[PDB]
């Protein structure tokens, strides 16, 4: 069911087995980056234990990383069964197309992992650099959804730790700041009721 | 404006549309402090790295990867280099990793040699003068290279933007030297797999293709004997 769907939840506790399989997974997790926390973080062990493996058989994972999550995210990627095969960087600009530790940071990193043997994707249509204006804090650029749609048009996708502005057609968004539960795919609706009969996780 | 859709439409990479892409006394203090250029032809595969002394404050490591040419060094070869044996206990490394498996295997190398990664410097290549073949595992067109900065022991941005060089030109942007020298990390600076074309004041260059050498370990050490042993490379010379 093409139109946007979402589930307000804590991704630590939701049973993701009810959601089926996805051609693309994207996650922007609250890594514990050993700094002061404007939000609740997930410990390294909780990140490792995320039930990412049930979400795909053949497809791609897009994993946003920063700081020491550049290394921890690689570990998680491999533990979950992915091989890292690309790394997208988003060059942050203003409206005048100018670029906004030891070095100032002009960019954000998104690892690209592959699992299984995906077939029928459009590899090589886009390049691995994104140039786009910064919106709110912690807000990724909408260009990534277009690159992902050109790479895998029309397939089912799931975003973890999304925010309400992230909800898109063909995507199911999971995040703890979304507005209730909104599901339209009948297979998902069935398994959700069966697994959560009283609508609580 | 969606520069990714624009790339799909026209072949202009999104980085083509970045615009604009004084610490001048620092540059002169660096120039004043720089040792004479020194360089040594050496087949690093067959060469006892421990002959290079004293231990270095900065190492720039630029192994010739096969992906640069589409004698190459594999990550197997690179990982077996004994870099920890020539690095000072507090020191830095800048490792050019390419854009493929090196982003992973270069991090393994860093940890194997005792460093932690502190910065990921991305060389972003524009194609303004020619709006690509693909590695089998690639999902996207690869338009950048990464240089990882590692630290062991106790003004610039992490981006370099230049036009993609002509095919077969394997040179990395000279801007990497500016970034490194502006950190003021110390004066014992080593460039492994440098070339005649990269030799530079303030640096010792060691590589197989060098046509001449002037390296002498005693002469080199004498540039850093007292009172000059702990200069950052960004201060005045001691009278
Ligand atoms: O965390 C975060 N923003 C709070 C939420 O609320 C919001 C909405 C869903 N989020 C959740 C979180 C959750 N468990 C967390 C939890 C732990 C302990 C107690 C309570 C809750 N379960 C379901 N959705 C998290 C968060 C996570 C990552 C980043 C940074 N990236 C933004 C980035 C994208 C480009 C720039 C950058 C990236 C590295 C490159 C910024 C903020």
């Amino acid at each position: 069911l093409f139109p946007p769907q979402w589930i307000c939840c804590d991704i630590r506790y939701l049973d993701v087995s009810i959601l089926g399989k996805f051609a693309v997974v994207m996650a922007d997790p609250p890594w514990d980056i050993h700094m002061e926390l404007p939000y609740g973080t997930l410990t390294d062990d909780e990140m490792r234990r995320l039930n990412i493996p049930v979400l795909q058989d053949d497809g791609f994972l897009f994993l946003w990383v920063t700081g020491r999550a550049m290394e921890l995210g690689r570990e998680c990627l491999n533990l979950w069964g992915y091989e890292r095969v690309d790394e997208i960087i988003w060059v942050k600009t203003n409206q005048l197309q100018r670029i906004i530790h030891w070095l100032n940071h002009g960019k954000e990193h998104c690892l690209v992992g592959v699992k299984g043997n995906p077939q029928g994707f459009n590899q090589g249509l886009d390049c691995d650099v994104i140039v786009a204006e910064v919106r709110s804090t912690s807000h990724k650029p909408d260009e990534i959804y277009g690159m992902i749609e050109r790479l895998s048009p029309g397939t089912r996708k799931i975003e973890l730790f999304g925010r309400p502005h992230n909800v898109q057609p063909n995507w199911i968004t999971l995040g703890n700041q979304l507005d209730g539960i909104h599901l339209l795919d009948p297979d998902v609706v069935a398994r959700f009721k069966q697994r959560y009969p009283d609508g609580i996780i | 404006n969606d520069y990714c859709q624009h790339f799909v439409d026209t072949g202009h990479r999104p980085q083509n549309f970045i615009r604009d892409v004084l610490i001048r006394l620092k540059d002169e203090l660096i120039a004043k402090s720089n040792t004479p250029p020194m360089y040594l032809q050496a087949d690093i595969e067959a060469f006892d790295i421990r002959e290079l002394t004293p231990k270095f404050d900065v190492i720039l490591l630029e192994p010739p990867l096969e992906e640069y040419y589409r004698k190459c060094w594999t990550w197997d070869d690179i990982m077996k280099l004994e870099i920890d044996e020539i690095a000072a206990p507090r020191s830095f490394i800048f490792l050019w990793c390419g854009s493929g498996e090196g982003l992973d295997l270069g991090r393994v190398c860093l940890r194997k040699w005792g460093y932690r990664r502190c910065e990921d410097i991305c060389w972003i290549k524009t194609n303004k003068n020619n709006p690509k073949t693909l590695d089998p595992k690639a999902v996207f067109q690869r338009t950048k290279e990464h240089c990882l900065m590692g630290i062991k022991g106790t003004v610039d941005i992490d981006l370099i933007i230049t036009e993609e060089p002509e095919i077969g030109n394997i040179e990395k942007p000279v801007e990497i030297f500016h970034i490194i020298e502006h950190f003021c990390l110390g004066r014992r600076r080593l460039h492994l797999f440098g070339r005649d074309s990269t030799i530079r004041p303030g640096w010792l260059t060691v590589g197989p293709t060098l046509t001449n050498s002037n390296y002498n370990a005693e002469t080199y050490a004498s540039y850093f004997s007292a009172p000059n042993s702990y200069l950052t490379g960004c201060t005045e010379e001691i009278e």
